[PDB]
């Protein structure tokens, strides 16, 4: 997404990210949300098993 | 209490963490007992 690379899960979410906002953090300091940039709709990231 | 999260304890990078061995109602099974037979019989038990 966007330049940043990943790997995991993707979910649909309901979070409330503010207009401005890409993406989310987390206490871990790692990615915990995204925004995709075609629909803008807010999306959760699940690790691998 | 981890009844229906679906295991999660694990962290997005090789870090897991492992649930004990015994569970709290066996540990409050053991004091219990422990408690009733002290009150019961005194230290013969
Ligand atoms: C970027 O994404 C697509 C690229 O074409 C467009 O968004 C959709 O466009 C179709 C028409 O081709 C519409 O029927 C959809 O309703 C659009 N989706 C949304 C979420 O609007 C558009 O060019 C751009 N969309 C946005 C939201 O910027
Ligand atoms: C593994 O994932 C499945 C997903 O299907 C879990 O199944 C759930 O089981 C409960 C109780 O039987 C149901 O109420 C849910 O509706 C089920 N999930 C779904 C999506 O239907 C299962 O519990 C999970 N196992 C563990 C140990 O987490």
């Amino acid at each position: 997404f966007n330049g940043l690379t990943g790997t995991g899960v993707l979910t649909e979410s309901n979070k409330k990210f503010l207009p401005f906002q890409q993406f989310g953090r987390d206490i871990d300091d790692t990615t915990d949300a995204v925004r995709d940039p075609q629909t803008l709709e807010i999306l959760d990231i699940t690790p691998c098993s | 209490i981890a009844a229906r999260d679906l295991i999660c304890a694990q962290k997005f990078n090789g870090l897991t963490v492992l649930p004990p061995l015994l569970t709290d109602e066996m540990i409050a099974q053991y004091t219990s007992a422990l408690l009733a037979g002290t009150i019961t019989s005194g230290w013969t038990f």
